[PDB]
């Protein structure tokens, strides 16, 4: 018998190979996925006074250490994150709903517009300079030619009010690019910043508008503790803001619409 | 070019002459080689 | 631009071949359409002939084909051999003047060998040739030269230095896809092996070669194109080896294959000593056939109209 | 409205950057910069300067060899008329070896311009490798890049000579032309009965199908955080931020289930990596194992069975 | 259940339609009106195809019925149906099964968007998202309909549709020479590199050696510089990529709507235009 | 000479520098071209085996 | 000369060293562009055996 | 024409850094290109068979 046909051939036993390392695999993957968020939030843990922990299937990998260069620390993952209040209250006592903002959405610092606490201290260039600075303490950066300067267009909301002219321009020195919008209110010449991201130019008007808030809400952009550098925090703040008027500017943004 | 009125004139002479004596070069190589093949 | 450059407009006409979903089809353009059907158009009959009376053998000289032809009929045949071949040129064209029974004049000993590759046509290639059967014209078309005929063709050129690619040039031979360029004189002209296909799927009983697989391959690009058709009228692409899943046409041209090999190995290498230089191509080899020369890219020669029929002297015995 | 961070709408200078320090060993760095407006206009505008060390400039000397071999062929081929080199160039290319002569050198006019191509580039992609791990060491990193080149590096390897050498035929690897290597891939798939039905080409397909699903999303995440600097992924990596938050939710929300930003770099860099991996596979088994596809899925019952509404008798057994 | 940071973000409202109806969640998936509609559509869609395996082409009992995973298979109507509703037992099934898909993708993204309307993020991910919903439509709406007929869709079935595929692109005889196709393909390509390089910057820089600390922005840049005498940037890169697999999903589109209604002829004859120049 | 007297002038808007390089770029492409164009045609002096049959004094 | 009028002012419209720069390119690329053309159809004056038979200069 | 009482002015134009290692480049090729194009034609030197048989017999 010179014959004899195997049933099983190398593509089998290999596809098979493969499958087992697939399923390892994915099984990492997911551990790697709860190295921040974890454990979640039920009200299995609450009512349990905290003997359930969720973690779900697979389970938390052990802590890993980063060490930020300069003097700046050593972070863990996954950590244990004190609990924050929600600024909050249950749209209904029911699970799974969701949560009113309390106060004036803008200033909640709940939905669109929150927001967790990143370091108090600056994102540095590699040097350890403040990376992220104005182009006032980043002497050396320049306009592309080419590109009307922001320095001086016209801050202005949603609504067409003008909030205020750019006063400067803020600047990555690790990857040079426009950063941050600076804005001197008009209301009450505070300087404010405004993420690019957020700001749409008209350059034949000489304008940047911002859909995000309005000329008024411009007033109560979170505050620098010092205008020539800002820190991990900060950006937070600033940002969050802003994008709380996404679904806040406006008693309409709210939805339904219909 | 940032250049003046005078650093083209020496400039565009040496071109000229450099270029010419290559055109010479040229006329050279081509009649070299109508004579040991003719192609018209 | 960078133009753009080649494109149809919509919808295209459509058939289903295969089963729902499987995706066998065909598209094709409608203007297309109607302009080949209007130039693969067949020439009417002459009216049947009479007789009922003596066979050619009997009246004529030289008479060493279309012997039993009753008088009339043979007369028919040659009014018909005449516009289906040569009607520019008339009667002369195949016969010395004034003598009809001489063969001192090329073109009539390769006439003859032609009623001979017709009636061997239309009486031992049906389970190719159905009943629609073959005429002059369907390679002549009013030409003495059939337009499609082709010539096992050398390539570009190539230094001393190098040897053809055999492959990888801007072919219309291989419908524009680089494989290579004569696909024929291999598997049209000499019989070379088709298939590289393995029927066990584990391997160590199929030597085929992945070179192999691109001259099948080129070839099926010549085909398809000379019939005018793609793939699915033939096959079901997930199993071109397969014969079940492959459609009857398959089988007809698996025989046309054959067919072919026949006529250019015993009617048309031979007449390569009695015809001229303007006849033949480079190495020497002469204007043979292929599939493109008969349907001129229609999956039956003009739309497979029966000219044949009519004509009971393209038959054999 | 709102801008989507699509093109730098501002851009700033400042003067370019030669990088970060390398230690003693890793020579001068070379060429000085420039910026192009316009590559600016999507991306950082500066171009260069390069790093070109022992490795590096034996790698671009080897790979412009292969370069130069493939391409006065193909002039070669078209009777040095440049402009039918023009004419036919996608349709131009260097054929391998005849099979006649198995794994043998062969003669210059046959086939030996493909193997010294052959071997010149595969020289100088593995010493491109070599090269990047250098260039990856000299800044303290990791071997990620590598881990993924030395993966692709495995197909090429796995297509042109891996398998060639195993199934005993130079004539096996693939041709050097545009065309004429989508021929070689076609006839491919044709000799060996459908490649669909080999599974190690489905995953590698399932796995560019999902590096293009990843890269997608991922993209259009972090463009969608963009305006809370979510693409400064390292510092939402070491702080997270509600970048990072706000990126992991709305996944969360949608699928029910989310990654980090640290960790989705990992799905897409394990989601690449696996194309290459599983196709290398895939032409490894192909003739050495199996020789069949769609017979080997039939075998194991994966091959669907459709009403026979049309079919032809097989003139082989008449 | 929420993430450890999720709480501070749930907050109400940011639908387009439905307003606090069905405004809530449901473990980790937000549903809103769009996800209820969509668990219609899905849920009717799959216990359908799950119907289709149960009958089989031929009726339950019949051989060519199955519930094997690989062979299962729902196909078109033939085309004799053209763009009219075909019975049920006819490819019927197959069109319901469609509109349901098509439903749930839709309303898939519109969940989607009132998901990015709560969160305050850019909508980014459900208009890339559009693009695979566009592709899946000329692949069972729009080319069939431009062909006169339903029948011209895909079946839904595991390799099935790979036979479909197979097939279809066959008709033109050397498929890989559909511009179109090779243009796809290249981006299709080109993003699997995009990923591999970016996932491999990433991971290389937030973890170094032992005895190294997380990299920075002028590392980042000055490696790919290094290598390649370019580096176009951390932001930019989510853009490349973003645009390489939309692209990659644009032109598979187009290249299958020019296969059949604007192309009928082999797909490298295409290229007669360029060895025809007046040029040569 | 045939030429104009305010002809260095160009040297003013064009940068020399560049059509100095520039000229021998494309003064290089010509040649390979042309030297191929006509290695192409009749007028080959390679392809031929002479005066001594290089690839017939010894093959053949 | 002129077009007529005033055709100097139209060099406070176009940029000279680029409308110089883009016809020298132009011209050099329809130059290439026509000798290819000509070559490509009857009118070629290389491969045409005038005014003698060169590659049969190496028959006889 | 030979050469200009001032040609040395050229390196006050051109980098002698680069216009070197042009030459040495553009040399190298030429010399690469040149060989191969001979090694394709006829005066290929080496498959001639002289100046003595090193393939004896018959296969190789
Ligand atoms: C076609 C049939 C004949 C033929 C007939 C001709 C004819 C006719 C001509 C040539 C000419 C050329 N032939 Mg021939 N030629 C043949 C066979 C050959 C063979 C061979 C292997 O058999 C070779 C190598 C050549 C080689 C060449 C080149 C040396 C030359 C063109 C120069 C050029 O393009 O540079 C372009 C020039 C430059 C790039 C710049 C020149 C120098 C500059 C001005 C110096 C300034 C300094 C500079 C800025 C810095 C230098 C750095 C640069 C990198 C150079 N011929 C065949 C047999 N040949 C041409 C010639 O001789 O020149 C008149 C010519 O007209
Ligand atoms: C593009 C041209 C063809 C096509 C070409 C191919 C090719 C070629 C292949 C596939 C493969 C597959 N295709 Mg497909 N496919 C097409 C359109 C579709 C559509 C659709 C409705 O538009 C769907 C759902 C699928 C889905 C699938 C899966 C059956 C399988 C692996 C997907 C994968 O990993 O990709 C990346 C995506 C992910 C990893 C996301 C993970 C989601 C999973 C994998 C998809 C689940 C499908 C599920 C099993 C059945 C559908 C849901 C049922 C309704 C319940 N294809 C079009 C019609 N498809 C591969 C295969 O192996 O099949 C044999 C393969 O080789
Ligand atoms: C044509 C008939 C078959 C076909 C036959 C094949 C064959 C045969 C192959 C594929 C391959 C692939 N196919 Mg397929 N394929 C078909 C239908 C499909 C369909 C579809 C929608 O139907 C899809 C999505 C795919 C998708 C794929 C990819 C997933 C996969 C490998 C991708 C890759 O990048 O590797 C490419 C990446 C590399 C090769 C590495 C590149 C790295 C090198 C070193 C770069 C060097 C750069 C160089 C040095 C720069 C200098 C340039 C010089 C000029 C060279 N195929 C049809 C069914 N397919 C592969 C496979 O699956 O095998 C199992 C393969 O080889
Ligand atoms: C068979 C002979 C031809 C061939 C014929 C065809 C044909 C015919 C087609 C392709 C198609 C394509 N081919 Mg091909 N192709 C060939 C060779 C190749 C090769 C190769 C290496 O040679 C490659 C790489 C490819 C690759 C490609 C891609 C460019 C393209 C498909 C992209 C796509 O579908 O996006 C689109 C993505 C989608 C449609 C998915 C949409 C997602 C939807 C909205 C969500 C689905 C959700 C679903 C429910 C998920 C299930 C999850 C479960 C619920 C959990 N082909 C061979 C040569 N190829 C297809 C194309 O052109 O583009 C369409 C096509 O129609
Ligand atoms: C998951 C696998 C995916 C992937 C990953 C991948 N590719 C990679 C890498 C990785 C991880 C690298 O590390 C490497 C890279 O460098 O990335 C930018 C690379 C690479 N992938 C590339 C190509 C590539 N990868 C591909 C595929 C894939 N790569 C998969 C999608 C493909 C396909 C199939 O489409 C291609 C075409 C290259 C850019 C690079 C490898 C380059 C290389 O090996 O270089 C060899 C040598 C040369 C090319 C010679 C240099 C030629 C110069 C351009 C000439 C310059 C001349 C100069 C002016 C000097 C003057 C000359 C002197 C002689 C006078
Ligand atoms: C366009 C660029 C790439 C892309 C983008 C893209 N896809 C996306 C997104 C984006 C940006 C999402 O945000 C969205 C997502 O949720 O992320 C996972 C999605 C998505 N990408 C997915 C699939 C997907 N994308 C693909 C491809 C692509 N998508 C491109 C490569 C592919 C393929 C074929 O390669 C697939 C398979 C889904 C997981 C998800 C959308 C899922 C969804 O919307 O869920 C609602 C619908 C259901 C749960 C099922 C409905 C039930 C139906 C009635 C039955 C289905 C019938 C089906 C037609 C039969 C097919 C049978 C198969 C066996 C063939
Ligand atoms: C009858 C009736 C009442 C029904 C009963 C209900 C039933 C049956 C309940 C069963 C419950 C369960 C088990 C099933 C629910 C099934 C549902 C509805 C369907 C699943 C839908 C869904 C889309 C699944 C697809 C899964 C796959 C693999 C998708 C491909 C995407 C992918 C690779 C996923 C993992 C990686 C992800 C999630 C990356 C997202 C992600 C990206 C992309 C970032 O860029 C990013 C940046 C910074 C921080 C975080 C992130 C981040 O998380
Ligand atoms: C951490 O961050 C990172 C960096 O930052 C530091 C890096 O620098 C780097 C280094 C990165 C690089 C060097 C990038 C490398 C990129 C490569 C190699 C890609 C190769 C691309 C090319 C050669 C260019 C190809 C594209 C073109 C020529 C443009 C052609 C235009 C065409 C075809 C027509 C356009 C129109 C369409 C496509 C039709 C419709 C398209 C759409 C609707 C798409 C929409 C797109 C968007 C973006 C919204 C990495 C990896 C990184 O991860
Ligand atoms: C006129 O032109 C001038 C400028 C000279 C130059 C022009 C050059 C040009 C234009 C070239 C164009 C080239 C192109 C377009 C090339 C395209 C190539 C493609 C598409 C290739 C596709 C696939 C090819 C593959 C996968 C090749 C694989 C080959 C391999 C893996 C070979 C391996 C060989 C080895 C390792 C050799 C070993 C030799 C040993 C040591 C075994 O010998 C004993
Ligand atoms: C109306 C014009 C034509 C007339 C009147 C005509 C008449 C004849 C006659 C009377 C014969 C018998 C002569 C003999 O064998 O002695 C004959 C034989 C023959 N003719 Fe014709 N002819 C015509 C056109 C053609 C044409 C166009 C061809 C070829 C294309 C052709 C090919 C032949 C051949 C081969 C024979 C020998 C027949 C055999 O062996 O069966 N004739 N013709
Ligand atoms: C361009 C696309 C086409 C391709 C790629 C192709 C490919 C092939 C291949 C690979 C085989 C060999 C199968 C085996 O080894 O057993 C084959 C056989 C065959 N094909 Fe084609 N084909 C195409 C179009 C056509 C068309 C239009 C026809 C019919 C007119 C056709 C008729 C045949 C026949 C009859 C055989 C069997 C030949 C024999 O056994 O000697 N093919 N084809
Ligand atoms: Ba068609
Ligand atoms: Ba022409
Ligand atoms: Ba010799
Ligand atoms: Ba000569
Ligand atoms: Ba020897
Ligand atoms: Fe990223």
């Amino acid at each position: 018998s010179a014959g004899i046909t195997h049933y099983i051939d190398a593509a089998q036993i290999t596809i098979w190979a493969f499958w087992l390392f697939f399923f390892g695999l994915i099984i990492y993957l997911r551990r790697e996925d709860k190295r921040e968020g974890y454990p979640l939030d039920s009200d299995r843990t609450e009512r349990s006074g905290g003997r359930v922990k969720v973690v779900g299937f697979p389970d938390l990998p052990d802590p890993k250490t980063f060490v930020l260069p300069h003097n700046g620390g050593t972070v863990v993952a996954p950590r244990v994150e004190a609990p924050v209040a929600v600024n909050a209250t249950p749209f209904s006592p029911a699970p799974g709903s969701p949560l009113v903002p309390n106060g004036d959405p803008m200033l909640s610092g709940f939905g669109p517009a929150a927001s967790p606490d990143r370091p108090k201290h600056c994102d540095l260039t590699f040097e350890g300079l403040p990376k992220i600075v104005p182009m006032r303490v980043a002497k050396e950066f320049s306009i592309a030619e080419g590109d009307p300067d922001p320095r001086g267009m016209t801050v202005v909301g949603l609504d067409g009010e003008v909030a205020g002219t750019v006063s400067d321009v803020w600047v990555d020195r690790s990857e040079p690019q426009i950063r941050y919008l600076e804005v001197e209110v008009a209301a009450n010449k505070k300087k404010v910043l405004l993420p690019i991201g957020f700001s749409r130019f008209d350059k034949k008007a000489r304008k940047v508008k911002v859909d995000a808030i309005k000329a008024a809400h411009f007033a109560n952009v979170p505050t620098l503790s010092n205008p020539d550098q800002v820190t991990l925090y900060e950006e937070d703040k600033v940002c969050a803001y802003y994008a709380g008027g996404k679904l806040y500017a406006t008693a309409e943004r709210a939805g339904p619409l219909l | 070019t940032g250049l003046t009125d005078d650093e083209a004139k020496e400039f565009h002479a040496i071109f000229m002459q450099s270029m010419y004596a290559w055109f010479g070069l040229v006329v050279i190589a081509h009649l070299l080689a109508w004579l040991y093949r003719p192609w018209l | 631009s960078v133009m753009l450059l080649g494109c149809e407009g919509p919808p295209p006409g459509t058939e289903q071949i295969g089963y729902r979903g499987v995706g066998m089809e065909n598209y094709y353009n409608k203007r297309q359409r109607a302009l080949s059907i209007q130039a693969n158009q067949p020439v009417e009959s002459l009216p049947a002939a009479d007789s009922t009376g003596p066979k050619a053998s009997e009246v004529y000289q030289n008479v060493q084909v279309l012997k039993d032809l009753s008088v009339g009929e043979f007369t028919r045949t040659m009014v018909a051999v005449t516009t289906w071949v040569s009607p520019k040129e008339g009667c002369n064209y195949c016969h010395v003047p004034g003598n009809w029974a001489s063969d001192d004049i090329y073109t009539k000993v390769v006439s003859r060998r032609m009623f001979e590759l017709v009636r061997a046509a239309n009486s031992d290639w049906k389970a190719h040739v159905a009943e629609t059967g073959v005429t002059c014209y369907t390679c002549h078309r009013g030409n003495p030269v059939p337009k499609y005929a082709w010539v096992t063709d050398p390539g570009p050129k190539y230094p001393s230095g190098l040897k053809p690619t055999g492959q990888n040039y801007g072919s219309k031979t291989v419908a524009y896809a680089s494989l290579p360029f004569d696909p024929l004189t291999p598997f049209l002209d000499q019989a070379n092996e088709i298939r590289i296909t393995g029927n066990a799927a584990l391997a160590g009983s199929n030597p085929a070669s992945l070179k192999q697989a691109e001259w099948t391959f080129g070839l099926m690009m010549n085909i398809s194109d000379s019939l005018g058709v793609g793939c699915t009228f033939c096959h079901n692409t997930r199993a071109f080896n397969d014969w079940t899943q492959s459609t009857p046409k398959r089988t007809t041209a698996w025989y046309a294959i054959r067919h072919v090999r026949d006529i250019n190995q015993n009617y048309i290498w031979p007449l390569n000593d009695v015809l001229p230089a303007s006849r033949k191509g480079p190495y020497g080899d002469p204007l043979r056939v292929s599939c493109m020369t008969c349907h001129q890219a229609v999956n039956k020669p003009l739309y497979g109209a029966q000219m044949a029929k009519d004509y009971p002297g393209l038959y054999k015995t | 409205p709102e801008y989507q961070n699509i093109f730098t709408a501002v851009q700033v200078r400042a003067p370019a950057y030669p990088g970060v320090p390398l230690p003693k060993g890793n020579l001068p760095r070379i060429g000085r910069p420039i910026f192009s407006y316009w590559l600016g206009k999507i991306g950082d505008a500066q171009i260069g300067p390069i790093y070109l060390g022992l490795t590096g400039t034996l790698s671009i000397f080897f790979g412009l060899v292969a370069i130069s071999i493939i391409g006065f062929n193909m002039l070669a081929s078209v009777h040095w008329d440049v402009f039918q080199f023009l004419k036919h160039f996608f349709w131009l290319g260097l054929e391998p070896p005849p099979p006649q002569y198995g794994l043998r050198i062969p003669p210059l006019s046959e086939g030996g311009w493909w193997l010294m191509a052959g071997l010149f580039l595969t020289l100088s992609i593995l010493l491109w490798w070599v090269r990047t791990y250098k260039r990856a060491e000299a800044l303290g990193m990791s071997q990620h890049l590598s881990w993924a080149f030395a993966a692709a590096i495995f197909f090429y390897l796995v297509l042109g000579f891996i398998r060639p050498v195993m199934m005993g035929s130079w004539a096996k690897a693939v041709p050097f032309g545009i065309f004429p290597h989508l021929d070689w891939t076609a006839a491919f798939s044709i000799r060996y009965g459908n490649l669909y039905y080999n599974p190690f080409h489905m995953l590698s397909i399932a796995f560019l199908y999902g590096s293009a699903l990843l890269f997608a999303m991922h993209g259009a995440t972090i463009l969608s955080v963009s305006r809370f600097g979510g693409d400064r992924e390292i510092d939402q990596i070491t702080h997270r931020g509600t970048a990072a938050e706000r990126a992991a939710l709305f996944w969360r929300w949608t699928m029910g289930f989310n990654v980090t930003m640290e960790s989705i770099h990992r799905w897409a860099w394990w989601c690449a990596v696996l194309t290459v991996i599983t196709a290398g596979i895939g032409i490894l088994l192909s003739g050495t194992v199996v020789d069949n596809w769609y017979l080997w899925a039939v075998k194991h019952g994966m091959a669907p069975a459709y009403p026979e509404v049309v079919t032809a008798v097989n003139p082989y057994e008449t | 259940a929420m993430l450890s940071f999720e709480k501070k973000y749930r907050v109400r409202g940011g639908t387009l339609i439905g307003g606090d109806l069905f405004d809530f969640w449901v473990g980790p998936f937000y549903v809103g009106f769009f996800g209820v509609v969509g668990f219609c559509f899905t849920l009717l869609g799959v216990l359908l195809i799950v119907w289709g395996a149960t009958i089989g082409p031929t009726g339950p009992t019949s051989d060519l019925q199955t519930y094997n995973l690989w062979r299962i298979s729902i196909a078109p109507p033939d085309l004799s149906y053209g763009l009219r509703m075909a019975p049920l037992t006819e490819g019927g099934l197959w069109q319901i099964i469609t509109i349901c898909a098509a439903g749930a993708f839709i309303s898939w993204a519109l969940r989607e968007v009132e998901i990015c309307r709560k969160l305050g993020i850019g909508f980014h991910v459900p208009f890339a998202f559009s693009f695979a919903i566009g592709a899946y439509l000329v692949l069972v709406f729009v080319r069939p309909l431009l062909m006169g007929a339903w029948g011209h869709g895909f079946p839904y079935g595991i390799l099935s549709h790979l036979d479909w595929v197979s097939n279809v692109g066959y008709q033109f005889l050397h498929f890989h020479y559909n511009p179109a196709h090779m243009l796809a393909i290249s981006f299709f390509f080109t993003n699997c590199l995009a990923l591999s390089m970016h996932g491999s910057l990433i991971l290389s820089v937030t973890n170094p050696q032992k005895g190294e600390p997380v990299k920075t922005s002028e590392h980042e840049n000055t490696f790919f510089r290094d290598i390649v005498g370019y580096s176009i940037g951390a932001l930019a890169i989510h853009r490349l990529g973003l645009f390489l697999a939309l692209s990659a999903a644009f032109w598979s589109a187009v290249c299958i709507l020019i296969s059949g209604p604007f192309w009928t002829r082999g797909w490298p004859e295409w290229w007669n235009w360029w060895l025809e120049l007046p040029l040569w | 000479f045939t030429m104009n007297a305010n002809l260095y002038k160009i040297w003013l808007i064009l940068d020399p520098r560049r059509v100095l390089v520039s000229i021998v770029a494309f003064q290089i492409v010509l040649g390979l071209l042309i030297h191929m164009i006509v290695l192409s045609t009749d007028l080959n002096w390679l392809d031929d085996n002479i005066p001594v049959s290089y690839q017939a004094l010894g093959k053949k």
